C-alpha cells in the first residue's frame, strides 16, 4: 500500500502539518 | 443535520435559454456542495465539486456559484440534451451526511394545449372478477399541472384513485395523464353515475366526461 | 474509460436479506474510495455509504437510514464493491447506484484535513424491490370507446410489462403510462391510442407480455 497515493493521503498530511 | 432545499422544483424553457437552479442549506456550508445532472433511464452524471468547480467533460454552459448557505447552478444557451432532473448535494459535515435536494427537472417549454378527455367504464370481464376500475384519460396537454375529481353520484370522491403520468412527448412535448378509480363489485353496482372532472390551464373552464352504468 | 457493472438485488419480502455487487474495471480500484446511492420509485437521491481503500482502515460510512442494517465491503483481489442489506423494509426499495467516489483537498490552511467530496462515476443501478408478493400474470382488461381505445393491465407481479398494438404494425398516437404500486401489492398500468371510422374497418388487439410469469396476452378491444 506503500504505492497508493491519492487525494486522501493529501488531506492527512495537511492535517497532521496543520495539527503539529 | 443538513437539509437541501432546491428551487423550483419544475422549471420549463426552451433551447438557448438561461435557466437558474438554486439550492438553500439549511445551515452554512461553505462551498462544500455538489450538483448532479440525471436524465431518465440514464445514470446520474457530476457537474460540479466545491460549489463553482466544473468537472472535467462537462460543457462550459453549466456554472456554479454561491457559498455560505445559497447557491445556484446557472445553464445558459440550453440544449436539447440539457432536459434532465439536477440535484444539489452537501459534503460538509466530516461525519458523512451527503444530503441531496429533492431535485429539479426541467422541461421544454410550448404553448398551452388543452387535454382531451375520455372516461372508460369497467369491462364486462372484469365485473365478474369482482373489481371495477374506471380510467380518465388526458390526451396531449401542456404544462403538466392539470386536476381530476371524481364523482360517483356527484359525492366527491377521496382516496381511491391513482394518476398516471407518461414523460414529456418526443414529437410534440405534451403529456398524457390516466386516473384510475377503484372500487368493488358492489359499491359500483349500488350506484348510476360515474364522472371525472378535469381542468386544466388550457381549458376555459372544467370539462366532465360521464357515463350511466348500462 | 470507467466502467461500472452491477449485479445482484431483485425481490425479497420485507425482513430478509439481499447482497448487490459492483464490479470495477478501467480505473485503480484499490486506491479509489467507492459507495452506494439509491432513489426510491418517485423519490430522489439519497446516499446510502461509502467505503474507503484497505490502507484507510476500509472504513464503512452510512446513512442514517440504513445505519446499523446496511453494510459495505470490497474486495481488491477482485476488484469488487459489495452492498450488504440485511432486515429489509418496503421503504428501502428503488434504484442502487453505485460510485466511484473521490475527493479534493482543501486548500484553504483553516481546514487543512477537509476534503470536497463527490461521486464522480456512477453505475448503471440495479433494482431492489422488498415485497412480500408472489409472482402473478396481469388480467388484461378492454378500454372500449363511448376515439380513445385502450388496454387495462391490472394485477401483476413483478414488474415490467411490454404492451403492443397490432403486433407492432400500430405505433402512431400511442401512450403506455407507468406502472403504479396498488395498495395489493400489485402492479398496474394502461395503454392507449387515438380516427372513428376505423371502427369494423380495422380491428384492435393490444399485445400484452409479462416475462415474470411467462404470460402473453392478446385481447382484442371492440
Ligand atoms: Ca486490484
Amino acid at each position: 500500500w506503500a504505492s497508493l497515493w491519492n487525494w486522501f493521503d493529501i488531506t492527512n498530511w495537511l492535517w497532521y502539518i496543520r495539527k503539529k | 443535520d443538513i437539509v437541501m432545499t432546491q428551487s423550483p422544483s419544475s422549471v420549463s424553457a426552451s433551447v438557448g435559454d438561461r435557466v437558474t437552479i438554486t439550492c438553500r442549506a439549511s445551515q452554512n456550508i461553505r462551498d462544500y456542495l455538489n450538483w448532479y445532472q440525471h436524465k431518465p433511464g440514464g445514470s446520474p452524471r457530476l457537474l460540479i465539486y466545491a460549489a463553482s468547480t466544473l468537472q472535467t467533460g462537462v460543457p462550459s454552459r453549466f456554472s456554479g456559484s454561491g457559498s455560505g448557505n445559497l447557491f445556484t447552478l446557472t445553464i445558459t444557451n440550453l440544449q436539447p440534451e440539457d432536459f434532465a432532473t439536477y440535484y444539489c448535494q452537501e459534503n460538509y459535515n466530516t461525519i458523512p451526511s451527503l444530503s441531496f435536494g429533492q431535485g429539479t427537472k426541467v422541461d421544454i417549454r410550448r404553448t398551452v394545449a388543452a387535454p382531451s378527455v375520455f372516461i372508460f367504464p369497467p369491462s364486462d370481464e372484469q365485473l365478474k372478477s369482482g373489481t371495477a376500475s374506471v380510467v380518465c384519460l388526458l390526451n396531449n396537454f401542456y404544462p403538466r399541472e392539470a386536476k381530476v375529481q371524481w364523482k360517483v353520484d356527484n359525492a366527491l370522491q377521496s382516496g381511491n384513485s391513482q394518476e398516471s403520468v407518461t414523460e414529456q412527448d418526443s414529437k410534440d412535448s405534451t403529456y398524457s395523464l390516466s386516473s384510475t378509480l377503484t372500487l368493488s363489485k358492489a359499491d359500483y353496482e349500488k350506484h348510476k353515475v360515474y364522472a371525472c372532472e378535469v381542468t386544466h390551464q388550457g381549458l376555459s373552464s372544467p370539462v366532465t366526461k360521464s357515463f350511466n352504468r348500462g | 474509460q470507467v466502467q461500472l457493472v452491477q449485479s445482484g438485488g431483485g425481490l425479497v419480502k420485507p425482513g430478509g436479506s439481499l447482497t448487490l455487487s459492483c464490479s470495477a474495471s478501467g480505473f485503480f480500484f484499490d486506491n479509489s474510495w467507492m459507495g452506494w446511492v439509491r432513489q426510491a420509485p418517485g423519490k430522489g437521491l439519497e446516499w446510502v455509504g461509502r467505503i474507503r481503500r484497505l490502507k484507510d482502515g476500509a472504513t464503512g460510512e452510512y446513512g442514517a437510514a440504513v445505519k446499523d442494517r446496511f453494510t459495505i465491503s470490497r474486495d481488491d483481489s477482485r476488484n469488487m464493491l459489495y452492498l450488504h442489506m440485511r432486515t429489509l423494509k418496503t421503504e428501502d426499495s428503488g434504484t442502487y447506484y453505485c460510485t466511484m467516489d473521490e475527493g479534493t483537498p482543501v486548500t484553504r490552511f483553516l481546514e487543512w484535513g477537509y476534503f470536497y467530496y463527490y461521486m464522480a462515476v456512477w453505475g448503471r443501478g440495479t433494482t431492489v424491490i422488498v415485497s412480500s408478493a408472489s409472482t402473478k400474470g396481469p388480467s388484461v382488461f378492454p378500454l372500449a370507446p363511448s376515439a380513445a381505445l385502450g388496454c387495462l393491465v391490472k394485477d401483476y407481479f413483478p414488474e415490467p410489462v411490454t404492451v403492443s398494438w397490432n403486433s407492432g404494425a400500430l405505433t402512431s398516437g400511442v401512450h403506455t403510462f407507468p406502472a403504479v404500486l396498488q395498495s395489493s401489492g400489485l402492479y398496474s398500468l394502461s395503454s392507449v391510442v387515438t380516427p372513428s371510422s376505423s371502427l369494423g374497418t380495422q380491428t384492435y388487439i393490444c399485445n400484452v407480455n409479462h416475462k415474470p410469469s411467462n404470460t402473453k396476452v392478446d385481447k382484442r378491444v371492440e
